[PDB]
C-alpha cells in the first residue's frame, strides 16, 4: 500500500531522467557524432537501457493508476521477458566494454592494426542473441508467454540464467584487474589515478546496483522462499537500485568521456 | 503464472 508508494515515485524519477539521458546518448552517436569501433558498444547499452527503462516507467504508471484510479489495467504477459533481454542486454554489454579496454591496453598493436572493423558489431549482435535466448526461453517456461510452462522445469533455466549472470560478472571482475595490474606496473604517461578511480566506480557501480536485480529476482527468489518477508521489503529496493544503475551508465561511459572538453 | 510477477 503506501510502503510501496513511495519507492515508486523513486522509480519514476530516476526512470525519467535515465530515459531522457539514454535519448540524448542515443541520438548523438547514432547521427550527430562519428562513431568508433568503442561507440557502437555504448550505443548498444544505450539502446538496451532504453527498453528497460521506458518498461519501468510503464510499471510504475499503472500501479499509479491501479492505486488511485482502479482502471486495473491487465498487461500481456510477454513485457517481462523483452524487460529481462533489456537488463541482460545492460550487463552483458558493460563486460564487454570491460573487457575491450583490457584488450586494447594488453595488447595495443593488435588493437591498433589487426582488429577487425565489424568485430563490435558481430559481437554486440551475439550477445544480444544470447541474450533474448536466455530470455523467451526463460519466459516460455515460466508463463510469461502465450501458453504455461511448469514451475520444477523453470528453476532449472533459471539458475542457467544466474549462472550466466555471475559469469559476466566475473568476466568484468577479471578482465578490469588484468587491466589494472598492466597499467600499474610498466605504464608511463597514462593519468594513473583518474584511471583506477573511474575503472573501480564502474566496478562498484555494476556490483551494487546492475547486480542485486537479476540476483533477487532470478537465484535469490527461488532458494528463500520467504515471501511474507522478501516481496514487501526487498523487491522495491532491488527494482530501484537496478533502476538506478541504468540511469547512471550513460553518465559514467558517454557524457564523463564525450564532454569532458566541454566542461 | 510460476513467477512471483513484479
Ligand atoms: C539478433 C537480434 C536479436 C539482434 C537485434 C537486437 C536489436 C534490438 C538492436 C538493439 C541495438 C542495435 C545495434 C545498435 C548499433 C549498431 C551499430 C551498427 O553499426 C551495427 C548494428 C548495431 C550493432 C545494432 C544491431 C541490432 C541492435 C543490437
Amino acid at each position: 500500500g503506501k510502503e510501496t508508494l513511495i519507492p515508486v515515485f523513486l522509480i519514476l524519477f530516476i526512470a525519467l531522467v535515465g530515459l531522457v539521458g539514454n535519448g540524448f546518448v542515443l541520438w548523438l552517436l547514432g547521427f550527430r557524432m562519428r562513431r568508433n569501433a568503442f561507440s557502437v558498444y555504448v550505443l548498444s547499452l544505450a539502446g538496451a537501457d532504453f527498453l528497460f527503462l521506458c518498461f519501468q516507467i510503464i510499471n510504475c504508471l499503472v500501479y499509479l493508476s491501479n492505486f488511485f484510479c482502479s482502471i486495473s489495467i491487465n498487461f500481456p504477459s510477454f513485457f517481462t521477458t523483452v524487460m529481462t533481454c533489456a537488463y541482460l542486454a545492460g550487463l552483458s554489454m558493460l563486460s564487454t566494454v570491460s573487457t575491450e579496454r583490457c584488450l586494447s591496453v594488453l595488447w595495443p598493436i593488435w588493437y591498433r592494426c589487426r582488429r577487425p572493423r565489424h568485430l563490435s558489431a558481430v559481437v554486440c549482435v551475439l550477445l544480444w542473441a544470447l541474450s533474448l535466448l536466455l530470455s523467451i526461453l526463460e519466459g516460455k517456461f515460466c508463463g510469461f508467454l502465450f501458453s504455461d510452462g511448469d514451475s520444477g522445469w523453470c528453476q532449472t533455466f533459471d539458475f542457467i540464467t544466474a549462472a550466466w549472470l555471475i559469469f559476466l560478472f566475473m568476466v568484468l571482475c577479471g578482465s578490469s584487474l588484468a587491466l589494472l595490474v598492466r597499467i600499474l606496473c610498466g605504464s608511463r604517461g597514462l593519468p594513473l589515478t583518474r584511471l583506477y578511480l573511474t575503472i573501480l566506480l564502474t566496478v562498484l557501480v555494476f556490483l551494487l546496483c546492475g547486480l542485486p536485480f537479476g540476483i533477487q529476482w532470478f537465484l535469490i527468489l527461488w532458494i528463500w522462499k520467504d515471501s511474507d518477508v522478501l516481496f514487501c521489503h526487498i523487491h522495491p529496493v532491488s527494482v530501484v537500485l537496478s533502476s538506478l544503475n541504468s540511469s547512471a551508465n550513460p553518465i559514467i561511459y558517454f557524457f564523463v568521456g564525450s564532454f569532458r572538453k566541454q566542461w | 503464472p510460476c513467477k512471483n510477477f513484479f
